[PDB]
DNA sequence: GTGGAAAATCTCTAGCA
DNA sequence: ACTGCTAGAGATTTTCCAC
DNA sequence: GTGGAAAATCTCTAGCA
DNA sequence: ACTGCTAGAGATTTTCCAC
């Protein structure tokens, strides 16, 4: 099929077929027929049919701009639990997103946020003010706006409380508040069947609870533990496994071919 | 001694995701909480999740 | 060496080939003529 | 919990939870709290996760009209086979609608039309050109483009295609015919892993050969079968099944309990 | 006589959806075309698809 | 009888209770004040 | 199976219901009753509202006494319109069932009242005073980084809540109110745990008997001040 | 195993393959080995193009010659660009593979030779005379129904394309065009099986065979025009 | 009966605008 | 009474080929 | 061991603009 | 070197309760 590969090479300058119609016109084998597919720049219009997973860590906090009826809400919204703050701000600038970033950081342990490209979230006043805080800042991917996907999706839920609610208020600042009010302690469900304030102060609770326990069983517990390496620090044992870390590379032994000092 | 705080550690539910699916795995069981890594007990296999990708949690029921 | 055809930034129009610089879970770091770019994964095809 | 639910329906008439808080916050019963869910007009904000499926008949085509470069494109594509005709028309008119209309009924089979409601498909020109064909027409839920997804999936092919030889031609009425081309008999795949003009021909030529044959069978044999019922005349047999027609309701009952004179 | 006529009928292979999948099921046998439905057999099961989820071709394979 | 909650015509603005007079695969017509309407069933929600 | 254990070290110690239930391994339903059955042993959500002056600019600070957590807002003007709107934000973040408020002219606005009454809080009319001091020495010590007054109010709440630390365990703030209301959270799970299985009565013919656990394969009761554990086979449970 | 039968059959009558094949039940690679092994047994892709004149008008007429389909269209000239643009569309309609034209100068034109080179067809300088007549009558016969020239045209092809019968079978040009578009897929799958299995050598040590048929459980070859099958454990197969 | 490898099937996403 | 789909990029399950 | 029923888990989609 | 997700509407699989 020699021969095939050059008609089909000159077919595909031409018609820039894929690599199902060269093989079966050419008598080409499909490694060869994807070979010439996959050496035509015109031919690379498709990418990888995958999604992302975002940071999810007790300490991130995904922030955004929406707009409704001319206003500009500024939402804040815990990657870990759900929990969300909202602002209606005169403007999107950034002496106002500081200061909503500021207000955020003294009510919750603010880490890193993560946002879009949008220009009140890069300018200097942002970054001095998660500075101060020691607030560690994360852009998206510009105009990727499923790098952002929770807090995206949070807005959504926010419009949608703020239409069942917005006949209760006279204005929308009211009504974004009652939205806020209404996620965080009146809409149930998710991973503990909880609201997104219990989950949130769960969450936190937690994250201290098991550092402080963590802290007190590796100062009691030492024991070093070989396998197979060097001085690999012991972790933890039982149900026939022992997990180690070694150069800091935690992994996972059966309990046999594994001796503790 | 000891074994009391293991157990407390050992009570944590820990929600976890692999590498490629999207969906959030069930209320496995803490066994260590690291810096960078969690590692956890889900129906007698241990792994070791990146702590991005895990909620830690006593649930309250 | 990889060559990756990327769309970058609400472009449509695809571009390519690339220098793959570094390969991760969603995201790829590629150098296009000595301009580095981060594309999601969804947006590049690595060959 | 009889009076928990009069304390539920104040707390959802004014923070509108859903029925996990109720139920949780109350002692309600799913049962009941879904119930004060229900009958809450302002929280029916959700249809159901599903898609419905186009009609695949052999004989319904989907036009539909995508621009390109300032220009309008007239694109037909037919539903079971994936096979397109595009032509680029002056403008969106009725008039030239029709022409491509009568143009496609006079070397294709078109029984069936399904388009939606822009206004040269809805025109008096293009009802008279399908009376006179005989082609019924079906139009789309109205801001429903899903009901024309096939056309529409093939709407962005062919641009894929023409992105790819639009530097091959000094017009887009050229391109957009090398991109017809490449569609029909240069890219191979599906169902049979054909090219869309074979795959067009294939069910073609089935139809009829299976229409003639069936003719024949039926001239030919001739039986009742009752079954558990009336009349029910023979449709098929064998492998310990009878498929039957009774009040033309084609059944399946077992070989058993079931007597053909 | 009429054998030759319906084995030539099973020749042909069908298509198919159901009501809720949108995965179109593999090559089905055929054994009877109507005007609405087509009664197929799928894995030794026989049934009654309506013409409009329906794909009929003899694969020239 | 059953109640239909529908969003018909790019508007995205939920509506009803309205009465349902046919059900089918993918789409459902319905009565809403003497007016007919017929709604995919992605935007249709029935009780 | 441990419950005999336990009713004896509460009746030596009268400990708690949390103490018991972590030491004897008993569900928490058994452990509530067991002090419960004794004669001898028988706030997270309350915050104080106070409204303070500086540089001639009106700061409104909200305290939860149980724990120190602050909040300062500094506001246009002491209206009821405002007060309303920080309630409303304060109730939307953190579970606010009551407040107490020094019956100024704003505190007592009817749209307060009627903020108090959506978000379900009920009103009252020296935590608060020590804490205004405390917060007006870090917005002085601060003042010198902010150009503006607003800015260093919330750095100076940021440094009280999470900057500083000090008590019987060397907590901050943030942390001290994240444990009272989880702690909250665990008690009113517990209760609606209670209320649901206080509506049962079990035959185990013995006497109607209050359902305290039904376990995978035991029941637990509480019959005459007398706790008994009995075969799911063995008993009969009804509303 | 009715390869026997089917030989014979060839002999007696010297049938063609497809019928040897829907007979005996073999597969279609057999029979046409069998027909080709005999001595004395030893179209669909064709189209004509011609440009009628009608009310001062230019009608561009392609005609299936294997079935008697049409394809016309009212253009605004004879020109090169005109035929070529209609080539185009015609060639991305139907597998066309060759033309015949009149040596006018449109069909000569190097536009018409560069869509040609593009769309794969060769070009070659009284069927299309009578259809020209026969589309003339319908055009006349549907004046009356159309304003225009163009529409009276299409109407006419689709008269003629469905709404007209005859011949042996009392088939339309459709149908027709339909059957000899498969037949030619049919063959052109028949020929690249063919050419996919011309490649192989299989010893069953006996001769060098070529392969026929690689089935489930059986190999059929041929070895000096002798048919014969074998299992596939006693044949080894190569490239 | 069984590794490697090639082929078939399954899963999933962008764009249609 | 009408209705998401198509084609490509990986990944995973299946089958085939020699040992 | 087993039907009904209620509860838990799985599948899937719109909007975020 | 970074990354779709959330919550509701049905549907399907699981478990519980008496017999
Ligand atoms: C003025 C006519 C008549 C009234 O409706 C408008 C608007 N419209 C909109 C889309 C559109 O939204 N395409 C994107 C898309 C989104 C989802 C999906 F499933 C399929 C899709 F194609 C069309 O394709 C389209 O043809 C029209 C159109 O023609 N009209
Ligand atoms: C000017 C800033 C900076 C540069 O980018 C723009 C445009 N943009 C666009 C969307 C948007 O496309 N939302 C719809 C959507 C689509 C898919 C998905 F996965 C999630 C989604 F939210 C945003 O949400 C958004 O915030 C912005 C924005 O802020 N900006
Ligand atoms: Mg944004
Ligand atoms: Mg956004
Ligand atoms: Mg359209
Ligand atoms: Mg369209
Ligand atoms: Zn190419
Ligand atoms: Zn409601």
């Amino acid at each position: 099929f020699l021969d095939g590969i050059d008609k089909a090479q000159e077919e595909h300058e031409k018609y820039h077929s894929n690599w199902r119609a060269m093989a079966s016109d050419f008598n080409l084998p499909p490694v060869v027929a994807k070979e010439i597919v996959a050496s035509c720049d015109k031919c690379q219009l498709k990418g990888e049919a995958m999604h992302g997973q975002v940071d999810c860590s007790p300490g991130i906090w995904q922030l955004d701009c929406t707009h409704l009826e001319g206003k500009v809400i500024l939402v804040a919204v815990h990657v870990a639990s759900g929990y969300i703050e909202a602002e209606v701000i005169p403007a999107e600038t950034g002496q106002e997103t500081a200061y909503f970033l500021l207000k955020l950081a003294g009510r919750w342990p603010v880490k890193t946020v993560h946002t879009d490209n949008g220009s009140n979230f890069t300018s200097t006043t942002v970054k001095a003010a998660c500075w101060w805080a020691g607030i560690k800042q994360e852009f998206g991917i510009p105009y990727n706006p499923q790098s952002q996907g929770v807090i995206e999706s949070m807005n959504k839920e926010l419009k949608k409380i703020i239409g069942q609610v917005r006949d209760q208020a006279e204005h929308l600042k009211t009504a974004v508040q009652m939205a806020v009010f209404i996620h965080n302690f009146k809409r149930k469900g998710g991973i503990g069947g909880y609201s997104a304030g219990e989950r949130i102060v769960d969450i936190i609770a937690t994250d201290i609870q098991t550092k402080e326990l963590q802290k007190q069983i590796t100062k009691i517990q030492n024991f070093r533990v070989y396998y197979r390496k060097g001085p690999a620090k012991l972790l933890w044992k039982g149900e026939g496994a022992v997990v180690i870390q070694d150069n800091s590379d935690i992994k996972v032994v059966p309990r046999r071919k594994a001796k503790i000092i | 001694e000891l074994q009391k705080q293991i157990t407390k550690i050992q009570n944590f539910r820990v929600y976890y995701r692999d590498s490629r699916d999207p969906v959030w795995k069930g209320p496995a069981k803490l066994l260590w909480k690291g810096e960078g890594a969690v590692v956890i007990q889900d129906n007698s296999d241990i792994k070791v999740v990146p702590r991005r990708k895990a909620k830690i949690i006593r649930d309250y029921g | 060496n990889f060559r990756v055809y990327y769309r970058d930034s609400r472009d449509p129009v695809w571009k390519g080939p690339a220098k793959l610089l570094w390969k991760g879970e969603g995201a790829v770091v590629i150098q296009d003529n000595s301009d580095i770019k981060v594309v999601p994964r969804r947006k590049a095809k690595i060959i």
